[PDB]
């Protein structure tokens, strides 16, 4: 992410971060045996078998004493999803539990994000931290070690629509966050990350209220972030979530 | 202590 600064150690208990051959994307724990990402992460189909999950990082690619890894024992990508458009850009990895029967085991660096109300209309003044390990800057050489975090402005479809910020590419099911001005957001490496947004009417304030799906250039001027809006998809996420 | 609701207080 590009804007922001190192989140503590316990301010992002949800995230995951989501490993398989030389790829990598983030997600969120939304139940313990359950991560929402973006499907576009998962669009060349690579097995369950190879994808590695690890919950309560805050090092990319680095052990640590809260870090727990878990095997993926199958996942869901939208049946709608298009990698032309990235329109429903969300899919759910179900997690392999053990003989135990858990698969995330909940502590204070692992613990669920609370899905998004859906009902209260959405507004510009509400505002959201995004997080990742993906490029800092545009042009980066590499990933972030640390996890990053920013705080984003949502913002209104009918402004982001608008022929000056992402006009016709804004579809049902997208949301954007950032800065007309530019600065602060996420980047190529952010994939499937978790944007948490102020809930006045929820119990903990805080929801999850989007995946990080796409953009144009890091933090450029009159390009936010688009993202999957996470609140246009509780029914699919409650129902292929029995399961 | 429980878990704290996700729910609209
Ligand atoms: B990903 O880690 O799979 C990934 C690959 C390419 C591009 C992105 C990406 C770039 C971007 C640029 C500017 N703004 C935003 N919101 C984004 C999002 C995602 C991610």
């Amino acid at each position: 992410v590009v804007g922001g600064l190192v989140a503590l150690r316990g301010a992002h208990p949800y995230i995951a971060a989501l490993y398989w051959g030389h790829s990598f994307c983030a997600g969120s724990l939304i139940a313990p045996c359950w991560v929402l990402t973006a499907a576009h992460c998962l669009q060349d189909r690579p097995a369950p078998e190879d994808l590695t999950v690890v919950l309560g990082q805050e090092r990319r690619n680095h052990s640590c004493e809260p870090c727990q890894t878990l095997a993926v024992r199958s996942y869901r990508l939208h049946e709608a999803f298009s990698p032309v458009s990235y329109q429903h850009d969300l899919a759910l990895l179900r997690l392999q539990e053990d003989a135990d029967g858990s698969c995330a085991l909940l502590s204070p660096y692992v613990q669920p994000v609370c899905l998004p109300s859906g009902a209260a209309r959405p507004s510009e003044t509400t505002l959201c931290q995004v997080a990742g390990w993906g490029h800092q800057f545009e042009g980066a050489e590499e990933y972030a070690s640390f996890l990053q975090e920013a705080q984003v402005p949502f913002l209104s479809l009918e402004r982001c629509s608008a022929p000056d910020v992402h006009g016709s590419s804004i579809l049902p099911g997208m949301l954007c966050a950032g800065f007309l001005e530019g600065g602060t957001d996420a980047c190529q490496g952010d994939s499937g990350g978790p944007l948490v947004c102020e809930d006045q009417a929820a119990e903990r304030r805080l929801t999850l209220q989007g995946i990080i799906s796409w953009g144009s250039g890091c933090g450029d001027r009159n390009k936010p972030g688009v993202y999957t809006d996470v609140a246009y998809y509780l029914a699919w996420i409650r129902e292929h979530t029995v399961s | 202590n429980g878990p704290l609701s996700c729910g609209q207080r």
